[PDB]
């Protein structure tokens, strides 16, 4: 589960999570230990980059379906 | 036979299981970057 | 989670279903989280 991402979402990604794709593409069994090792890459991953877009039940396209930063 | 589609969209638009079958093997896929969405092989 | 059962066995009436009993073991039961309402079988052309 490894990224380069906005420094907010490091705070987050875990299965069966709150609202719709972060529960039906994280279906997972029960058990978890949501942790993660993160360091700052606007220097690296930026200069000047915005290819940060991702994406009833299990209805997944391409919480929700699209969201994008840079 | 080559193998099935399933899903609602049943494109990869939206989630789309495939699967197919190459000799005894099977292989099997879920995703959203278009397949062989014309099924065509040469028999 | 997407669940598999299969068979195959011996037929002599090709073109049809045949009579007596038949019953399926599992191949797989996949972790995948998707929803389905169709399906098309892939098929290979001269």
């Amino acid at each position: 589960d490894s990224f380069v991402i906005r420094g907010d979402e490091v705070r987050q990604i875990a299965p069966g999570q709150t609202g719709k794709i972060a529960d039906y593409n994280y279906k997972l069994p029960d058990d978890f230990t949501g942790c993660v090792i993160a360091w700052n890459s606007n220097n690296l991953d930026s200069k000047g980059n915005y290819n940060y877009l991702y994406r009833k039940p299990f209805e997944r396209d391409i919480y929700f379906p699209l969201q994008s930063y840079g | 036979i080559r193998g099935w589609i399933f899903g609602t969209t049943l494109d990869s638009k939206t989630q789309s299981l495939l699967i197919v079958n190459n000799a005894t093997n099977v292989v099997i896929k879920v995703c959203e970057f278009q397949f062989c969405n014309d099924p065509f092989l040469g028999v | 989670y997407f669940k598999i059962y299969s068979k195959h066995t011996p037929i002599n009436l090709v073109r049809d279903l045949p009579q007596g009993f038949s019953a399926l073991e599992p191949l797989v039961d996949l972790p995948i989280g998707i929803n389905i309402t169709r399906f098309q079988t892939l098929l290979a052309l001269h």
